[PDB]
């Protein structure tokens, strides 16, 4: 029941500024070594910043002078202030608790930071209706959004077997698009409702789409 | 100062095999190395620290060894859920820490052929002014698969995009979606929309099709 | 009445850095110049005073602190530094007056299977004051659940061994450090040069 919960990521114009937060439970951040690590899309892990319980801070060369790591003891929270953001800073940012000789044992879930001049756009959601007593397929088409990410679930999380949510594809328009599909028994098409729950945090778009035969 | 180089960069092996990844440090770091497992979309998970100590809760089929410059991670009996990218880290007690570049591990298994489905554009989308047609290949192995869009038997090219899931953690198969995009105007010029699938598990190509307006 | 420097520099046994050793030097004449150019010393840095000039000064007391760190940490033994050594093991003040002397000891202090006798403090709550020596072995509490002197999750032994192997990169090899401090009080001077 140790958890680190990150927030503050999203879309930011080049040269803009952004503050990430990491809210911890199960340990006291002011008593620990803490790191930010980042992962560019499709690439490896890059260490970013480190704060000591005694208060000393250290930084990767690639962020020196632009980033500041700090903490708030009362809120048990770790911060990453990022100024003068450039395209090469686009990454998922993780906070982690550091037992230096014992490795990085707990990590947040990651928050994606996209540094781009493009506008944010919420998706349109369209049903992929089941065709016409074996195994049916149905789905949701999540179309034309920016930036990543979207989250998709089925029946408010109650349906997970046979779900496939595909990695998004960038379209020549510069907008993302993806599908999420599920296979169910044909005999349940008239008797069970199917709703895909689509959330696009950067546009605060929330959509529940019923997918009827 | 320290560069860490993993080897090989990717690799495939069957359930029950014994797998070994190596990490090579440019100078002697003596035993200050950790191993992490990263599953798609998830944070890295600590497996091994001090080069051979199992992190609490981690299955004992994972073990590490080595010291100085040459280290190894071993999975004694590979499991489907061990599909991941694995990273080594220099456990530096002063900063800089560094990571290796990663080693991608995929599960080998028996050929499975895809179930194919085609979905016509929804009426809601057509009301907007665009039409997408979606073809789904479900639960196949191996990853290589050919999807050909045919529109009134004209092989379409340049107006479709596909996407593949990561390998499944239980059945170790893949799935694929291909999306043909058209304007509503172009969509209404044609009648037979069809999706033709080629895969090692299919004796002959499978085609799924519909006629617009049925 | 020549100064017992051979007792410090040629001591058969050196302290771990968290438990750094201190020697009072008093009532002798110190010929620093033979040390300054010894070239067996990879480090000889002076603060608030000048080398090539030391033999011409007089001091109330001289302290010689000595310990083993890894060569990559020797830069932390200086005023105004940060890091696990300066923050939690051995801390020089801003207005330090004295000299730092260091040298590789891989041949003595490194063992084929690894030497684990030398240790440093990894876990501590805040920074040492200057010239503070913390030798506590209390279990360190990383969460809010107290430890009651058992090791476990969020409950860590605060000291760790270096692990000096002879294959180590030169930055991770053992170095011996001697820190001379020059105390100039309002009393007569007891250490001078020729
Ligand atoms: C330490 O011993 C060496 C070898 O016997 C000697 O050359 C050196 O002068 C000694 N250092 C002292 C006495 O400070």
């Amino acid at each position: 029941e140790v958890q680190l919960v990150e927030s503050g990521g999203g879309l930011i114009q080049p040269g803009g500024s952004l503050r990430l937060s990491c809210a911890a439970s199960g340990f006291i951040v002011s008593r620990n070594y803490m790191n930010w690590v980042r992962q560019a899309p499709g690439k490896g892990l890059e260490w970013v910043a480190l704060i000591y319980s005694g208060g000393s801070t250290f930084y990767a060369d690639s962020v020196k002078g632009r980033f500041t790591i700090s903490r708030d003891n009362s809120k048990n929270t770790l911060y990453l202030q990022m100024n003068s953001l450039r395209a090469e800073d686009t990454a998922v940012y993780y906070c982690a608790r550091d037992l230096v000789v014992y490795g990085l044992d707990y990590w947040g879930q990651g928050t994606l930071v996209t540094v781009s001049s493009a506008s944010t756009k919420g998706p349109s959601v369209f049903p992929l209706a089941p065709s016409s007593g074996g195994t049916a397929a149905l789905g949701c088409l999540v179309k034309d959004y920016f930036p990543e990410p979207v989250t998709v679930s089925w029946n408010s999380g109650a349906l997970t077997s046979g779900v496939h949510t595909f990695p998004a594809v960038l379209q020549s328009s510069g907008l993302y698009s993806l599908s999420s599909v599920v296979t169910v028994p044909s005999s349940s098409l008239g008797t069970q409702t199917y709703i895909c729950n689509v959330n696009h945090k950067p546009s605060n778009t929330k959509v529940d789409k019923r997918v009827e035969p | 100062a320290i560069q860490l180089t993993q080897s090989p960069s990717s690799l495939s092996a069957s359930v029950g095999d014994r797998v070994t990844i190596t990490c090579r440090a440019s100078q002697g770091i003596s035993s200050h190395l950790a191993w992490y497992q990263q599953k798609p979309g998830k944070a890295p998970k600590l497996l091994i620290f001090a080069a051979s100590t199992l992190q609490s809760g981690v299955p004992s089929r994972f073990s590490g060894s080595g010291s100085g410059t040459d280290f190894t991670l071993t999975i004694s009996s590979l499991q489907p859920e061990d599909f991941a990218t694995y990273y080594c880290q220099h456990l530096n007690s002063n900063p800089p820490i560094t990571f290796g570049q990663g080693t991608r591990l995929e599960i080998k298994r028996t050929v499975a052929a895809p179930s194919v489905f085609i979905f016509p554009p929804s009426d809601e989308q057509l009301k907007s002014g665009t039409a997408s047609v979606v073809c789904l290949l479900n639960n196949f192995y191996p990853r290589e698969a050919k999807v050909q869009w045919k529109v009134d038997n004209a092989l379409q090219s340049g107006n479709s995009q596909e996407s593949v899931t990561e390998q499944d953690s239980k059945d170790s198969t893949y799935s694929l979606s291909s999306t043909l995009t058209l304007s509503k105007a172009d969509y209404e010029k044609h009648k037979v929309y069809a999706c033709e699938v080629t895969h090692q598990g299919l004796s002959s190509p499978v085609t799924k099709s519909f006629n617009r307006g049925e | 009445n020549l100064c017992p420097f051979g007792e410090v520099f040629n001591a058969t046994r050196f302290a771990s850095v968290y438990a750094w050793n201190r020697k009072r030097i008093s009532n002798c004449v110190a010929d620093y110049s033979v040390l300054y150019n010894s070239a067996s010393f990879s480090t000889f840095k002076c603060y608030g005073v000048s080398p090539t000039k030391l033999n011409d000064l007089c001091f109330t007391n001289v302290y010689a602190d000595s310990f083993v760190i890894r060569g990559d940490e020797v830069r932390q033994i200086a005023p105004g530094q940060t890091g696990k050594i300066a923050d939690y093991n051995y801390k020089l003040p801003d207005d330090f007056t004295g000299c730092v002397i260091a040298w590789n000891s891989n041949n003595l202090d490194s063992k084929v299977g690894g030497n684990y006798n030398y240790r440093y403090r990894l876990f501590r709550k805040s920074n040492l004051k200057p010239f503070e020596r913390d030798i506590s072995t209390e279990i360190y509490q990383a969460g809010s659940k107290p430890c009651n002197g058992v090791e476990g999750f969020n409950c860590y032994f605060p000291l760790q061994s270096y692990g000096f192997q002879p294959t180590n990169g030169v930055g991770y090899q053992p170095y011996r450090v001697v820190v001379l401090s020059f105390e100039l009080l309002h009393a007569p001077a007891t250490v001078c040069g020729p």
